[PDB]
RNA sequence: GGACCUGGCGGUGCUUCAUAUCCCUCUAGAGGAGCCUGUUCUGUAAUCGAUAAACCCCGAUCAACCUCACCACCUCUUGCUCAGCCUAUAUACCGCCAUCUUCAGCAAACCCUGAUGAAGGCUACAAAGUAAGCGCAAGUACCCACGUAAAGACGUUAGGUCAAGGUGUAGCCCAUGAGGUGGCAAGAAAUGGGCUACAUUUUCUACCCCAGAAAACUACGAUAGCCCUUAUGAAACUUAAGGGUCGAAGGUGGAUUUAGC
C-alpha cells in the first residue's frame, strides 16, 4: 500500500498580520478557511458547545461574503476608477438651475438580474 | 477471547476543553485579531471587540433571525462553556478542600456566607433586586437546584438583618442586580415655539391602524382641528368626539388649548383612539407633573397593544373553529 | 468617487401563500411559506454618463 | 424520467421496510429477507458500458512520458473487462457466505456455557 | 407529527451534519439557502427555470462526485455567472477531482450556456454536528 | 491587486489537499483539469442535440457545439470548398478527382486552396479527439500539381512552402528553379523557407552557404519584395550551427534590420543570444553583447511578432547564471514585469527554468536577507523549487552563518516534494551536525533531526530494505547527544550493526562524555564493543580511557579482556 | 423519457398548438368583430372548428413537471405542492422559508 | 450467533 | 425537455462518467428477477398464446 | 397448588380537578325553509380514494372538451422511453401526514438497595442516585418580555395515502399497455357543512351616521325557475356576470348540538 496523500498545511499559517488582504481575495469568491486567516465561527451550537469552526462549516459557505471588498479595497479600486469618471459642469449648481437648461428629462430602467438571459 | 458489539464510539462522547486548547485558542485570537484589523485598515493596537463584530458583520453578512447562529469571532473566554480546568493538578489532588462535594463553589460560597454570620453575633427593596438562579449559576460556574438558589437567598437576608458593616455590604451587594428600575413617569415633550412666538407641543398616537400626529396649542379657546377640519364635522359619531374630550377634561382644561392634529389609517373610533392618544402625550407638557401621573394612571398614556388577530389555516377565524361535524 | 448619494429603506414586501401539509385528505392541516424581499435604495444625483 | 430517480439510500430505506407496523411488533417475520447491498461498492468512476479509456480518471494521465489520448476498449477487450467484474461479484458474494461458526453451549439452543471474551477494557487503560 | 426533512432521534449513535439536524422551521432563523438567486424575489421572473436548473446540477454532482460529497451543494448566482460550492472528501486522489472539475465545469457550461464554476472544499471527514 | 505570494497559481484548485505540493503535481493536475475538459468536448461534439438548446441571452457562439461534418452532399465546386475549410484532406482529395473525372471545371482559386491544405499538413490527416523527412514519396499534393492545368504564383509558393516546412529541402530548391524558368516571382514568405533549405539541404562550409544566401536576398531584392521580420530571423536561427564563424555575420544581420526599418523581436535577440552562447568561457565576447541587448530592451513593451519570441527571457537568464552578474538579472527580470512581458516567459518548462536559475543566482551573489524576500516571494507563488535549489539555498544559510533556519527550509522541503531526497537530507543534516551550537539551536536541530530520521524509516522505498547512508546515521546520532536525549541516541546504536554501517570517530568519542556524565560503565562497553566490532584504532586508545574514567566489574573486566584477546 | 403518458400528451398539445397560435389567432379575429358580415364570419368559424383538436390551448393542463400531478401546482415554480415543499423544507428553493406572524 | 456472524497510515505531501 | 435529461444522463452512465444509483439498484432487482425466474416475455410469447 | 410482583379491572375509598370546559351560567349559531355544496343510497354501459372521534367545499388553492384514471366503439404492437401498466398488496415500504398533543414524557450509559428473586432507587434542618441525548422549556417570526404562530419527542390507532412521485413482492406484455371518437357524471330520496332569509336594531334611496320614503297577499324573502343578453372558449340548454320575468317556502325552528375568554 502506497503512502496516502496528506493535506498541506493551511496557507493562512504563512500570511503575515500587515499583509495586502485584497491581494488574497481579489474578486468575490466563496469562503476558503484554509485562505482567511480569521478564527471565526458560525451555526447555532449545541447545549454547553460552541459554533462549528470555519473548517467544513456550510454556513460560512452559503454567505455572500465581502471579503473582496474591504475598505481598503474600495479606496484601491475607486482610486483606479477616477479616471473614467467626467466633471458634472459646475453651473448646474441646483435642480431649478437644471430644469431652465435642460427641461425635459427621460427615465428609464434597467434591470440586474441573475441566470443566463 | 470473543467479540461482542462495542458500547459506542468516543468521539461520540462530550467535548472537554483541555486548559491547552484554550491557551492556544487565545494565540489565534490574537493573531486573528491583527489580520482582521489590517483587513479594514485600522489600528491592529486600538482594535476593539465592538470593532471586531462591526467587521464580521460587514465580511460575513448574515440575515438569520437568531443571533447566536450568525457569524463570531470572540476571545475564547467569551465563546467557550467555561468549564473550570482539570480541578486537580498532576498528583490528582484537588485544588479546593470542598471538591469532594461536588459543588465546591456553592458550597465555599455558602461557608463563607456562613462565617460572617457568626462573626457578627461575636461582635454583636425597590432600588434593586436579587439576582437569579441563570446568574447564580455563572458567577459560581456550577449548575444549581432550585433549593439550593433558595437556601443561598435565605442565607443572604439572615445577613442584612443584622448589623453588617461595609465589609459584609459589598459582598451582599456581588448578588444584588440593579433592576431595570426605569421609572413609569411619563417623558414629555419639548415645548417649541412657532413663528408667531405661540408656544406649543407635538406628539404621537397609535390605535389600531390608525396613526395621528396632534399639535396641542399652550393657549387656545378649545379648538381642534382634525385634517383641517372641525373636528365635530370630522367625528360626526358622539363618542368619538367624547374620546377627544377625555384628556382635556380629566385634567380641568377645556377651552384651555388649541388643537392641530393629522390622522390616517383604521376607521373612525381607531382615529378618535389615536388622536386622544397623542393629544394627551402631547398635553403632558403643560400640566404638573403629578397630572402627568394621574394621566398614566387612567389610562391617557398608553398605546393600546390590541390589535387585530391573524385568521389561521383550517378554522374560520382568528379563534372561531369550523363546525365540529355531526357525530 | 465624489459623487452625491442619498440611502433609504423601502418598506419591505412579505408573500404568504398556504399549501396542505398532507399528500392525502386531512384538508384542515396547511403548511405556510413566505418570500420576504428587501429593499434598500441608493438615491444619486448630479453625476455624467461616463 | 430523469427528475423521478431517487439516491440509493432512499431506495434501500423503502425497499428494506425496516420501520414500519411490520417491523414496530414484530408483526411480520422474515423468513424471505431483502438484504442491503451496496451497488457503488466494486464499481470503478470512470468505467461504462460504452469502455472508454479517460485519461486521468481510469486510465494513467502520462504513457511514457506523453499524455495519453481518449481511447475506446474494443469489442472484444472489453467483453472480458465485464465478465471479470460478473465473476469478482459472485467471488465477493461467496466470500460473505462463508464465515467461522462458535462452538455451542450446553446445549444447541442454550446460551448457558458460551464464552463471551474478557471484558472490556477499562476508562482509565485497565485491561482484563 | 411532522415528518418533512426531520432526522428523527436514535440511540445517539447516527452523525449528522449541521444541515440535517435543523428542521424546516429553522430555514432562515438557523440555517441558511442552500442556493441563492434572484427568482424569487418580488417581481422577479424565471424562478421556474432556475428551480429545474438547481434540481438538475444536485443529481449531476452527487453522480459526477460519487461518495465524494460530505455535505449539500450550496449554489450561487450572480449576473450569467453559476457558481457550484461543494464540500468533499479526500478520498479520491487529486488527479481525479481535478479531471472531474474541469470535466464538470466544461459541460455544464455548454448544457446551460453560462461560465460555470466549480469551487471544492476538501474535508478529511464528514463534519458532525450532533449524535442523535 | 497583485500575485499572492501565500497562494499557489491561481489555476489550481485553492485548497490544502487539491493544492499542487510538487513540480510534478504542478503539471499532472493541469494536464488532469484539461483532459476533463477535453472529454467534455469530445462529448459535446459527439452528441450534440443534448446541447443545443440556447437559453442565454445574448447568445454565447462559444458556448454551442461544433460541427466537423461537411453538409454538402453534392459533387461541384461549392461542395469541395467545403470540404477544404473544415480541413479533410481525404475527403477533398477524393471529391477533387470525382470532380475532375467527371470534366467539370474546378477553378484555381479553389485548386490552390487545395494545395495549401495538402502541402500543409503533407498529405495527412490533422489531429483530431477520437474516431526524418514526412514529405511522402507518394503523395497527393504533387500529383495533382502535375495534373494541375494552369499553374499561377501562388501555386509554385505553397508547393516550396510545404516541402520546406516537411524538410523536402532538397526538393524545394529544384522547385523553386522551375518557378524562375517560368519568368515567375516569389514572395517574401516562399523566400524565407528557402533560406531555410539552403543552410539545411547540405552540409558545407560557413563561407559557400553564406554565399547562397546572400544570393537568395539579392534575388528578393531584383524581384522587388521586401523582407519581413521572419526573413532575419530565419537567418539567424539557420547560423546557429556555425556559431563562432556565424558571430559577426549574424550581428551585421541585426544592424541591416535596424536600418531598413524591421524592428528586432524578442526572438532576434534570443537567436542573438544563443548563437554566441557557445560552450566555451563566455566574458571574452558574450558578456558586452547581453549588456548591449538590455539597454536596447529597457522598459520596452513588447507584442507577439514571431513564434520564437516565448524563449529570448530563459535564454538571457541562463547567460546571467553563467556569468554570475546578478545586476544583469535583475535588468532581464525587470525587463519581464515591465507592462504585460510576463507572458513572454514561456510554457511551464521554460517557466521553471527561468526561475531555478534565477533563483539559483540570487542565494548565491545575494545578501541572506534579500535572499529569503525572493524565496518567500516566488515559492510557491512562482514555481515549485527543484531539489538542487533548495540544496543552494542551504549552501547561503551557510555562508551567512544563519543555520536557526534550517528547520524551516525541510519544513518547506517537504511541502515542496523533496521528504525522500537523498542528496537533501544528507546536505539538512551534515550542516546542522558539523560543529556545536548553543543549547537553544541544538535542541531545535534535534527535532528536525528526528522529523529526518522519520523519513528515512517510512520512505516509499520501504517496499525495498530500508537504506539508511553513513553520513546520515552519524549525523542523526550526534544530534541526539548534543540535544540530551541521550535515551534516542543509544537506541540508534543498533542500526549501526543492523545496516554494517561504519560509527564516525566523533560519535563514538561523544558517546563516551555521555556515559562518564551517567556513570554507567555497561554503556561505556558497549561504546567500546561496537568499536572493536570494526576494529577501529581509537578502540584500543579507548580501551585505556573506559579503564580509568569508569570503575570496572569483574564482568565488566572481563568483558574489556575478551575484547583485549581480539586486540 | 417524460414521467407519464399524460405529461406526453400535454408536451403535444403544447406543441401544436404553439404551432397554430397564430393560424388560429388570425381566424378568431375574424369572429370576434361585428364588423365582417356573418356569410365570411359563419365560415371563419366553420375552419376554426376543423382545426386539429390538439390546438386548442384551453385543452392544455398545467401540469408539476418533475411529477405531472396536474392539480395542487405553483405556477410560478410549475410544481406540485408535494414537490415544491420537499425543496422548500431542505433550504433549496431560495428565499422561500416557511411563515409565521 | 453461533452461524459466525462475520461481516468481515503513513502521510507525504507530495505522495507517489 | 425530459428527453433531453433522461438521454443525456443515460449516454454520460454508458461512459462512465454519471453514476445513476437508481438505475444500478433497478438493474440488480432485474438480474435478481431472472434468477428467481420471473422474467419478462417476448413480446408474442406471452403466457396467452 | 403456595407466596409474592406487575398490569388490567372494581355497580372501589378518599382527595383535588377540567377554564371556552364535564354540568350550569354568557354570546352567536346548527337542528325547521329555500338554495349552494359534500356524502350516502338509488340510477347509469360508465372511475378511484377519504369515510367514529381523527370522513363528509376531504385528495380538488376546483371535472363543459382537456383534465381522466371510467364506459362503448374503432385502431396500434420493440410501442414518448435501453418499453409500458392509475394492475393487486398502505397488512412489505420510503415520502408526507392525522390522532392523543388544549400531552410531558422517551431512550441510553453508569451507580446503589433488595442475601445479586420478580423488582426498587424520594425526604432540602435531605435518607442513593448521577455525568449526557430527544421533547417540553429557552430562543426565534409577527406589533413587546404579552398574545398568536411555529414547535411538539417516544409511543398509540398494522390510522391515511402504491392514484403525488419512488419502490419491495406478485401479476399483464396482441394487452391489465398505447391512441382516437363520442358519452356518463342523474335524483325516489336521506344526511353533513355552508349561503340567504324569515324583517322594524328592518326594507329602498341619498349619504357614509342630524334625511326622506317603504312597512303584509304589489311588504320582507331565491345567489332558485323561466326568458334574453354579455364574458371566456374551437365548442356554453350547460360555466360565470347582467337584465327581464317570476314573488315560492319561510313568520326565528322539538330532542339534540357547534364555536368563542
Ligand atoms: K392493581
Ligand atoms: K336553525
Ligand atoms: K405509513
Ligand atoms: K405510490
Ligand atoms: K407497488
Ligand atoms: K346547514
Ligand atoms: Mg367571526
Ligand atoms: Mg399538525
Ligand atoms: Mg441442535
Ligand atoms: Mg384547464
Ligand atoms: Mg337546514
Ligand atoms: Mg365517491
Ligand atoms: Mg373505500
Ligand atoms: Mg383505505
Ligand atoms: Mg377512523
Ligand atoms: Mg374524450
Ligand atoms: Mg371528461
Ligand atoms: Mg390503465
Ligand atoms: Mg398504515
Ligand atoms: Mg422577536
Ligand atoms: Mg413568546
Ligand atoms: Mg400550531
Ligand atoms: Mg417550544
Ligand atoms: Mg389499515
Ligand atoms: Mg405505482
Ligand atoms: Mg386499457
Ligand atoms: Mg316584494
Ligand atoms: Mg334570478
Ligand atoms: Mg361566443
Amino acid at each position: 500500500r502506497p503512502p496516502r496523500r496528506k493535506a498541506l498545511p493551511p496557507r493562512t499559517e504563512k500570511m503575515a498580520v500587515d499583509q495586502d488582504w485584497p491581494s488574497v481575495y481579489p474578486v468575490a469568491a466563496p469562503f476558503k478557511p484554509s485562505a482567511v486567516p480569521l478564527p471565526v465561527r458560525m451555526g447555532y451550537p449545541v447545549k454547553k458547545g460552541v459554533p462549528m469552526a470555519k473548517e467544513g462549516n456550510l454556513e460560512l459557505l452559503k454567505i455572500p461574503n465581502f471579503l473582496h471588498l474591504t475598505p481598503v479595497a474600495i479606496k484601491k479600486h475607486c482610486e483606479a476608477l477616477k479616471d473614467f469618471c467626467t466633471e458634472w459642469p459646475a453651473a448646474l449648481d441646483s435642480d431649478e438651475k437644471c430644469e431652465k437648461h435642460f427641461p425635459i428629462e427621460i427615465d428609464s430602467t434597467d434591470y440586474v438580474s441573475s441566470g443566463p438571459s | 477471547a470473543f467479540v461482542i458489539p462495542k458500547k459506542n464510539v468516543p468521539t461520540s462522547k462530550r467535548e472537554t476543553y483541555t486548559e491547552d486548547f484554550i491557551k492556544k485558542q487565545i494565540e489565534e485570537f490574537n493573531i486573528g485579531k491583527r489580520h482582521l484589523a489590517n483587513m479594514m485598515g485600522e489600528d491592529p493596537e486600538t482594535f476593539t471587540q465592538e470593532d471586531i463584530d462591526r467587521a464580521i458583520a460587514y465580511l460575513f453578512p448574515s440575515g438569520l433571525f437568531e443571533k447566536r447562529a450568525r457569524p463570531v469571532m470572540k476571545h475564547p473566554e467569551q465563546i467557550f462553556p467555561r468549564q473550570r480546568a482539570i480541578q486537580w493538578g498532576e498528583d490528582g489532588r484537588p485544588f479546593h478542600y470542598l471538591f469532594y462535594t461536588g459543588k465546591q463553589s456553592y458550597y465555599s460560597l455558602m461557608h463563607d456566607v456562613y462565617g460572617m454570620l457568626l462573626n457578627l453575633e461575636k461582635h454583636q427593596v425597590i432600588g434593586s433586586r436579587w439576582l437569579i438562579k441563570e446568574e447564580l449559576e455563572e458567577m459560581l460556574v456550577e449548575k444549581l437546584s432550585d433549593l439550593d438558589y433558595m437556601q443561598f437567598i435565605r442565607l443572604l437576608e439572615k445577613l442584612l438583618t443584622s448589623q453588617c458593616g461595609a465589609a459584609e455590604e459589598e459582598f451582599v451587594q456581588r448578588f444584588r442586580r440593579s433592576v431595570t428600575l426605569e421609572s413609569k413617569k411619563q417623558l414629555i415633550e419639548p415645548v417649541q415655539y412657532d413663528e408667531q412666538g405661540m408656544a406649543f407641543s407635538k406628539s404621537e398616537g397609535k390605535r389600531k391602524t390608525a396613526k395621528a400626529e396632534a399639535i396641542v396649542y399652550k393657549h387656545g379657546s378649545g379648538r381642534i382641528k382634525v385634517n383641517g377640519i372641525d373636528y365635530q364635522l370630522y367625528f360626526p359619531i358622539t363618542q368619538d368626539r367624547e374620546q377627544l374630550m377625555f384628556p382635556f377634561h380629566f385634567v380641568d382644561r377645556l377651552g384651555k388649548h388649541d388643537v392641530t392634529c393629522t390622522v390616517s389609517g383604521g376607521g373612525r373610533s381607531a382615529q378618535a383612539g389615536a388622536i386622544r392618544l397623542a393629544m394627551a402625550k402631547a398635553l403632558c407638557s403643560f400640566v404638573t407633573e403629578d397630572e402627568v401621573e394621574w394621566m398614566r394612571q387612567a389610562g391617557l398614556l398608553t398605546t393600546d397593544p390590541r390589535v387585530r388577530e391573524r385568521k389561521k389555516p383550517g378554522q374560520e377565524g382568528a379563534r372561531r373553529k369550523f363546525t365540529w361535524k355531526k357525530r | 468617487l465624489g459623487i452625491s448619494i442619498k440611502v433609504h429603506e423601502p418598506p419591505r414586501k412579505i408573500e404568504r401563500f398556504t399549501l396542505l401539509q398532507s399528500v392525502h385528505i386531512y384538508k384542515k392541516h396547511r403548511v405556510q411559506y413566505e418570500m420576504r424581499t428587501l429593499y434598500r435604495c441608493l438615491e444619486l444625483e448630479h453625476l455624467t454618463g461616463s | 424520467s430523469f427528475f423521478t430517480k431517487l439516491t440509493a439510500d432512499e431506495l434501500w430505506k423503502g425497499a428494506l421496510a425496516e420501520t414500519g407496523a411490520g417491523a414496530k411488533k414484530g408483526r411480520g417475520k422474515r423468513t424471505k429477507k431483502k438484504k442491503r447491498k451496496d451497488l457503488n461498492r466494486g464499481q470503478i468512476i470512470g468505467e461504462g458500458r460504452y469502455g472508454f479509456l479517460w485519461p486521468g480518471l481510469n486510465v494513467p494521465l502520462m504513457k511514457n512520458g506523453a499524455v495519453q489520448t481518449i481511447a475506446q476498449r474494443s469489442k472484444e477487450e472489453q467483453e472480458k473487462v465485464e465478465a471479470d467484474m460478473i465473476q469478482q461479484r459472485e467471488e465477493w458474494d461467496r466470500k460473505k457466505k462463508m464465515k467461522v461458526k462458535r462452538e455451542r453451549g450446553w446445549s444447541g439452543n442454550s446460551w448457558g456455557g458460551i464464552s463471551l471474551g474478557p471484558p472490556d477494557p477499562g476508562p482509565c487503560g485497565e485491561t482484563y | 407529527k411532522n415528518r418533512a426533512a426531520r432526522v428523527r432521534v436514535s440511540k445517539g449513535d447516527k452523525p449528522v451534519t449541521y444541515e440535517e439536524a435543523h428542521a424546516p422551521h429553522y430555514i432562515a432563523h438557523r440555517k441558511g439557502w442552500l442556493s441563492l438567486h434572484t427568482g424569487n424575489l418580488d417581481g422577479e421572473d424565471h424562478a421556474a427555470e432556475r428551480t429545474v436548473e438547481d434540481v438538475f446540477l444536485r443529481k449531476f454532482m452527487w453522480g459526477t462526485f460519487p461518495g465524494c460529497l460530505a455535505d449539500q451543494l450550496v449554489l450561487k448566482r450572480r449576473g450569467n455567472q453559476l457558481e457550484i460550492c461543494a464540500v468533499v472528501l479526500r478520498q479520491l486522489s487529486p488527479h481525479k477531482y481535478y479531471f472531474l472539475v474541469g470535466y464538470s465545469e466544461t459541460l455544464l457550461s455548454y448544457f446551460y450556456k453560462c461560465p460555470v464554476r466549480l469551487h471544492l472544499q476538501t474535508v478529511p471527514s464528514k463534519v458532525v454536528y450532533k449524535y442523535l | 491587486v497583485n500575485r499572492d505570494t501565500t497562494a499557489v497559481p491561481y489555476v489550481f484548485q485553492d485548497d490544502p489537499y487539491l493544492m499542487p505540493a510538487s513540480s510534478l503535481e504542478s503539471r499532472s493536475f493541469l494536464l488532469a483539469k484539461k483532459s476533463g475538459e477535453n472529454v467534455a468536448k469530445f462529448i459535446i461534439n459527439s452528441y450534440p442535440k443534448y446541447f443545443q438548446k440556447d437559453i442565454a441571452e445574448p447568445h454565447i457562439p462559444c458556448l454551442m457545439p461544433e460541427y466537423f461534418e461537411p453538409q454538402i452532399k453534392d459533387i461541384s465546386e461549392a461542395a469541395l470548398k467545403e470540404r477544404i475549410e473544415l480541413r479533410k484532406v481525404k475527403a477533398s482529395v477524393d471529391m477533387f478527382d470525382q470532380l475532375l473525372q467527371a470534366g467539370t471545371t474546378v477553378s484555381l482559386e479553389t485548386t490552390n486552396s487545395l494545395l495549401d491544405l495538402l502541402c500543409y499538413y503533407g498529405d495527412q490527416e490533422p489531429s483530431t479527439d477520437y474516431h526524418g523527412v514526412t514529405w511522402r514519396a507518394k503523395n497527393n499534393a504533387e500529383r495533382i500539381f502535375s495534373l494541375m492545368p494552369e499553374k499561377n504564383e501562388h501555386s509554385y509558393c505553397t508547393m516550396i512552402r510545404g516541402m520546406v516546412k516537411h524538410r523536402a529541402y532538397e526538393q524545394a530548391l529544384n522547385l523553386y528553379t522551375e518557378l524562375l524558368n517560368n519568368r515567375l516571382h516569389a514572395d517574401v514568405y516562399t523566400f524565407n523557407a528557402l533560406i531555410e533549405a539552403t543552410v539545411c539541404a547540405i552540409n558545407e562550409k560557413f563561407e559557400e552557404k553564406w554565399s547562397k544566401i546572400l544570393e537568395l536576398l539579392r534575388h528578393m531584392v531584383a524581384q522587388k519584395v521586401k523582407p519581413n521580420l521572419q526573413t532575419f530571423n530565419t537567418i539567424l536561427k539557420c547560423l546557429r550551427r556555425f556559431h563562432v564563424f556565424a558571430r559577426s555575420p549574424a550581428l551585421q544581420v541585426l544592424r541591416e534590420m535596424k536600418a531598413i526599418g524591421i524592428e528586432p523581436s524578442l526572438a532576434t535577440y534570443h537567436h542573438i543570444i544563443r548563437l554566441f552562447d557557445q560552450p566555451g568561457d563566455p566574458l571574452k565576447r558574450s558578456s558586452f553583447i547581453i549588456y548591449d541587448i538590455m539597454n536596447e530592451l529597457m522598459g520596452k513593451r513588447f507584442s507577439p511578432k514571431d513564434p520564437d519570441d516565448d524563449k529570448f527571457f530563459q535564454s538571457a537568464m541562463s547567460i546571467c547564471s553563467s556569468l554570475r552578474d546578478l545586476e544583469l538579472a535583475y535588468q532581464v527580470h525587470g525587463l519581464l514585469k515591465t507592462g504585460d512581458n510576463w507572458k513572454f516567459i514561456g510554457p511551464d518548462q521554460h517557466r521553471n527554468f527561468y526561475y531555478s536559475k534565477f533563483f539559483d543566482l540570487i542565494c548565491l551573489m545575494e545578501q541572506i536577507d534579500v535572499t529569503l524576500k525572493w524565496y518567500e516571494d516566488l515559492i510557491p507563488s512562482a514555481y515549485f523549487p527543484h531539489s538542487q535549489t533548495m540544496i543552494h539555498l542551504l549552501q547561503a544559510l551557510d555562508v551567512a552563518n544563519r543555520l536557526e533556519v534550517i528547520p524551516k527550509i525541510w519544513k518547506d522541503s517537504k511541502e515542496y516534494g523533496h521528504t525522500f531526497r537523498s542528496d537533501l537530507r544528507e546536505e539538512i543534516l551534515m550542516l546542522m551536525a558539523r560543529d556545536k551550537h548553543p543549547p537553544e539551536l541544538q535542541v531545535a536541530f534535534a527535532d528536525c533531526a528526528a522529523d529526518i530520521k522519520s523519513a528515512y524509516e517510512s520512505q516509499p522505498i520501504r517496499q525495498t530494505a530500508q537504506d539508511w547512508p553513513a553520513t546520515s546515521l552519524n549525523c542523526i546520532a550526534i544530534l541526539f547527544l548534543r540535544a540530551g536525549r541521550t535515551q534516542e541516541a543509544w537506541k540508534m546504536l543498533g542500526l549501526f550493526r543492523k545496516h554494517n554501517k561504519i560509527p564516525r570517530s566523533e560519535l563514538l568519542n561523544e558517546l563516551m562524555d555521555s556515559a562518564k556524565v551517567s556513570n554507567s560503565p555497561s554503556q561505556a562497553i558497549e561504546v567500546v564493543e561496537l568499536a572493536s566490532a570494526f576494529s577501529l584504532p581509537i578502540c584500543e586508545g579507548l580501551t585505556q580511557r573506559v579503564m580509568s574514567d569508569f570503575a570496572i566489574n569483574q564482568e565488566q573486566k572481563e568483558a574489556l579482556s575478551n575484547l583485549t584477546a581480539l586486540t | 423519457h417524460y414521467v407519464d403518458w399524460r405529461m406526453w400528451r400535454d408536451v403535444k398539445r403544447r406543441k401544436m398548438a404553439y404551432e397554430y397560435a397564430d393560424e388560429r389567432l388570425r381566424i378568431n379575429s375574424l369572429r370576434k368583430n361585428t364588423i365582417l358580415p356573418k356569410i365570411l364570419q359563419d365560415v371563419a368559424d366553420e375552419e376554426i372548428a376543423a382545426l386539429p383538436r390538439d390546438s386548442c390551448p384551453v385543452r392544455i393542463r398545467n401540469r408539476c413537471v418533475m411529477t405531472s400531478r396536474p392539480r395542487g401546482v405553483k405556477r410560478r415554480w410549475r410544481l406540485s405542492r408535494i414537490v415544491f415543499r420537499h425543496l422548500a423544507d431542505h433550504g433549496q428553493l431560495s428565499g422561500i422559508q416557511r411563515a409565521t406572524w | 450467533y453461533l452461524s459466525g456472524e462475520e461481516v468481515e497510515e503513513y502521510e507525504c505531501y507530495a505522495p507517489d | 425537455n425530459h428527453h433531453t435529461y433522461a438521454e443525456l444522463m443515460q449516454t454520460l452512465r454508458f461512459l462512465g462518467l454519471y453514476r445513476d444509483e437508481h438505475q444500478d439498484f433497478m438493474d440488480e432487482q432485474k438480474r435478481l428477477k431472472k434468477l428467481r425466474g420471473k422474467e419478462k416475455p417476448k413480446k408474442g410469447e406471452g403466457k396467452r398464446a
